[PDB]
């Protein structure tokens, strides 16, 4: 039972990697293309089953895809990594009742 | 519970000699209740002074109320005022 | 141009109103909304900042015009004269039904 | 880091002063460098006894140290106290200086940090108090005892650096202090509550 | 019987020591059907930290602490498994691949759409399927009807306006109008 | 200027919530807060859900041309108690409190009152005066208890 | 001054919502 | 072509539901609204250098953590 291997903990590290080290010796982008088609097909099977929550097989597969593209931005450092942001984000604002008292 | 109460009243005496600062009708609006003073509109919903994580009696005199208001840096505002013209 | 008399007083909103979302027929100035003079019933979250100026060339349909169209069909369910002025009156009867369908 | 930090402040205060022109006001040396609580009483002494804020950056009066931004704080506070006492409290440029002072002080407070009660005898006995405190300037309203209406007024827009005596348009006015409400927000209801099917 | 949520209910009520789920073979093993290895990042992992730190004081009435500490070994192992696997990943990167942008454009767009459950184009009667349409429409209305009414925005363009302590910038309700056009058009469909 | 008309009496006035509102609920993130009008720090301590706020009024540097105060109370917080720390009961210092017109006697220098408020505004007209020295000080609390 | 009942300012909600701002439409001489 | 616009900033994440915005949620990996503001601020300024934005956020987030947030 450690501490920093126990506090630094995501859902993207329980599987480890187990496939990307073999695949990074070749191209890294083909597993990105073949798994989003599995993400689209499983989502099609989710809409055609009247279900809402994502399966554990495609959520665990989802964190695989984000780990591939991150390391290309980390180490390969893609020449754009294109910035297309809405330049806004929703925040909570304060609320208050009126100070004039109620009339019944 | 009614909606159409008045809640805004005017004294008939025209005392508009030292009154250029208050809220006028265009006479002085005299409401039924006092005002509401709000410090800041946007709250910082992160910022662990408010978030209270469950890990690890202490006081902290923070500088003013502007910690919890999401202000941008002057470097970007100069980067944006150069983006102005 | 319409006029938008501020609720809970007799002032006129200049170019911006704070339309109530639970009274749904009242507007506010910035000053009457800043100090909370809208009565203790409303919670200041049911107040969308709406504007009073005339909009651009038509068939643009901004979200103020879109929501004020959507409020009226929840309000009236007919009377597209009473919907078109609720958008602002600068939109024809023949355009709001052309926008809604 | 501190070199751009003089430039980014300067580029804002010139562009945020077009409608009010506080930065181009005639401002002498006015060497006090005292307590900022004394910054008008030493200036009121300067009126009884006897280079502008834009030109302070241009003459290089402001160093990349705390004192160079203390004089930047000292000279800005001197000009606004001149311009508040110059105009009456109802003019637009009085509040334009008041709006520019609150913004420029908020711009200078940040980014230099980057660079006896029976209830308390029960709660502190029962709870652990992680604490956080700060100061806020309150405003005032009027109080009128009419015939059982118990009237109130709006917020007077007098600045916090006015220091003028309490005049009254009516002596039957009473004056009350409005304590500002600040805490964690009460949870607003959902979007089905605001905009339900009518 | 939601053992991972009853601990959250005991933490939110600030009384996880007065009952502490009464861990025996009849209670700690009935709600589990060994703890079921929770799924979140820290929303169900920081619960087990406080649950062990509270049950450090009884330390013997609750036999499920061995089941919790066994998954503490599995968490520290799989993090250590990944930390060696992330290091063997960062050395197994070919020094030249030159990742194509227009496929990464198709990879940044299609990943962002597949995150929040919308239909992605490829570019690479019948009342059975009528209920499967209206079950996604009613899914959306019940998701729009759980957002707080005091929602506000912040654009990156307000720094040219120099907002004071109380200035009421005009970009505060650019998310609140769009969330009510969506919620009310999903009721005027018929 | 009424700051030279400051209060000779009325050292501290506490508007703390009673323990009855605590003991009937509880059986905490403290947030002190002070106001930039030289006095009346307003400290409070909620927790994730009651507040138990406290309006203290150290009236040593408060004025007497500005007698009235105004704040807003929650619908759960309708009860209040005083702790009227005066300077000294050298004589029979008369401390009355009409919530609007209704005088509250005490709970039984420091006098503890029992204030129960209704929704909307309240006068809470409080005052102290001495019989011999004939000097009055006034306190009003425009308490808008929320519905 | 406490016998100085003030004038209530009525909003008249229909006037608050949509009042605009007839010989100028020349069809009526 | 008139198309109904996609509102991804309002949509909650389905696969993770922990990287949502702090108004839409009901070293340190907390990612408060200040560092979230400073992230897009340095992205607007430094444009994905991931190191000038990493200290414009304020140092408590790693360079990998800025790339994990940007995705
Ligand atoms: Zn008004």
């Amino acid at each position: 039972i450690k501490l920093q291997n126990l506090y630094n903990w995501t859902p993207s590290n329980y599987i480890g990697d187990d496939e990307i080290e073999n695949f990074r010796n070749g191209t890294p982008d083909k597993l990105v293309s073949d798994s989003l088609l599995k993400l689209k097909r499983l989502r099609k099977e989710r809409i055609l089953n009247k279900v809402l929550k994502p399966t554990t097989e495609e959520r665990e597969l989802y964190f695989k895809v984000k780990r591939i593209l991150k390391e290309v931005i980390l180490a390969k450092k893609v020449s754009k990594v294109p910035i297309n942001n809405v330049r806004a984000f929703p925040v909570l604002q304060t609320n208050y009742n009126g100070s004039i008292p109620v009339v019944r | 519970i009614m909606i159409d109460a008045a809640s805004s009243f005017v004294l008939p005496i025209s005392i508009t000699k030292n009154v250029d600062v208050l809220q006028r009708t265009d006479e002085i609006l005299w409401f039924r209740g006092p005002s509401v003073i709000v410090n800041e509109r946007i709250i910082n919903s992160g910022d662990p002074h408010l978030s209270l994580p469950l890990n690890r009696n202490e006081k902290e005199s923070l500088p003013g109320p502007f910690v919890l208001g999401l202000r941008p840096s002057a470097k970007f505002t100069a980067h944006r005022l150069s983006m102005l013209r | 141009h319409k006029v938008y008399i501020c609720h809970t007083c007799g002032n006129e909103s200049i170019n911006v109103r704070y339309h109530n979302l639970r009274a749904r027929d009242t507007n506010l100035c910035s000053r009457c909304f800043q100090e909370g003079h809208f009565g203790a019933n409303f919670q200041s979250s049911d107040f969308i900042r709406l504007e009073n100026n005339g909009n651009s060339v038509k068939k643009n349909w901004s979200d103020q015009e879109m929501l004020l169209l959507l409020e009226g069909i929840e309000m009236y369910e007919d009377q597209w004269e009473k919907i078109a002025d609720h958008v602002g009156g600068h939109k024809r009867v023949e355009d709001c039904i052309e926008k809604f369908l | 880091k501190l070199v751009d930090f003089l430039v980014n402040v300067q580029s804002i205060l010139n562009a945020a002063s077009v409608k009010c022109h506080v930065v181009d006001e005639s401002f002498p040396a006015k060497f006090f460098e005292k307590n900022p609580d004394k910054i008008y009483e030493s200036y009121c002494k300067f009126i009884k006894n006897r280079t502008t804020i834009n030109k302070r950056f241009e003459n290089g009066e402001y160093e990349p140290i705390q004192g160079g931004f203390y004089k930047l704080y000292h000279d800005i506070k001197l000009v606004c106290t001149i311009l508040i006492h110059f105009y009456p409290q109802g003019t637009r440029n009085y509040q334009l200086v008041d709006k520019f002072y609150k913004f420029s002080s908020e711009l200078l407070l940040r980014e230099c940090c980057r660079i006896a009660t029976e209830l308390d005898k029960i709660i502190s006995y029962d709870f652990i108090k992680i604490s956080m405190n700060y100061t806020v300037p309150i405003s005032q309203t009027y109080q009128i005892r009419t015939k059982d209406m118990d009237l109130f007024s709006s917020i007077i827009s007098k600045s916090n650096l006015d220091k003028r005596p309490h005049e009254l348009p009516n002596t039957n006015f009473k004056i009350n202090n409005v304590l500002p409400q600040t805490d964690i927000e009460n949870e607003a209801p959902r979007l089905g509550f605001v905009g339900a099917n009518t | 019987l939601q053992e991972q949520s009853e601990l959250m209910s005991t933490v939110m009520n600030n009384t996880p020591t007065t009952v502490a789920a009464l861990a025996a073979v009849a209670a700690a093993s009935e709600t589990n059907g060994t703890i079921p290895k929770p799924r979140s990042s820290a929303q169900l992992e920081q619960l087990l930290y406080r649950y062990r730190a509270i049950q450090n004081h009884p330390k013997e009435n609750k036999l499920e602490i061995k089941a919790i500490e066994d998954t503490f070994r599995n968490i520290s192992r799989d993090q250590d498994i990944y930390e060696t696997k992330l290091d063997t990943l960062r050395k197994s990167i070919d020094k030249g691949f030159q990742y194509d942008e227009d496929l990464l454009n198709k990879h940044l767009v299609a990943l962002q759409l597949l995150e929040k459950d919308t239909d992605v184009p490829d570019y690479f009667g019948d009342p059975d399927t009528e209920i499967r349409i209206s079950a996604r429409i009613s899914n959306r209305i019940n998701e729009l009807e759980r957002l707080p009414a005091n929602l506000g925005t912040y654009s990156l363009d307000d720094c040219l306006e120099f907002i004071t302590k109380d200035d009421l910038s005009s970009r505060m309700d650019t998310f609140k109008i769009k969330a009510l056009v969506e919620l009310k058009s999903l009721k005027l469909l018929t | 200027l009424g700051n030279g008309y400051n209060r000779s009496l009325l050292t501290e006035d506490y508007l703390l919530n009673p323990n009855n509102f605590k003991k009937l609920i509880a059986k905490s993130m403290q947030k002190e807060m002070q106001s930039l009008s030289e006095q009346h720090t307003m400290e409070y301590k909620p927790y994730k859900n009651q507040n138990w706020v406290e309006y203290i009024f150290n009236g040593n540097e408060l004025s007497q041309n500005e007698n009235a105060f105004s704040f807003m109370l929650q619908p759960m917080q309708t009860f209040l108690t005083l702790q009227s720390h005066l300077t000294s009961s050298l004589k029979d210092t008369e401390t009355l409190l009409t919530i609007n017109k209704e005088p509250v006697k005490s709970r039984t220098i420091t006098e503890i009152f029992d204030i129960r408020l209704s929704e909307g505004l309240n006068h809470l007209m409080f005052r102290c005066e001495d019989k011999i020295s004939h000097e009055t000080e006034f306190m009003n609390f425009w308490i808008n208890v929320l519905p | 001054f406490e016998t100085m009942v003030a004038n209530p300012i009525k909003v008249s909600r229909l006037q608050s919502n949509g009042v605009l701002t007839i010989h100028y439409s020349l069809a009526n001489f | 072509k008139k198309e109904f616009p996609v509102n991804l900033t309002i949509k909650k994440n389905v696969y993770d539901s922990a990287q949502d915005f702090n108004a839409l949620q009901d070293v340190k990996k907390n990612w408060s609204d200040q560092e979230m503001l400073l992230l897009l601020e340095g992205i607007e300024m430094y444009e994905d250098q991931w190191e000038k934005i990493a200290d414009h956020v304020g140092g408590h987030k790693r360079v990998e953590d800025c790339i994990e947030k940007f995705l």
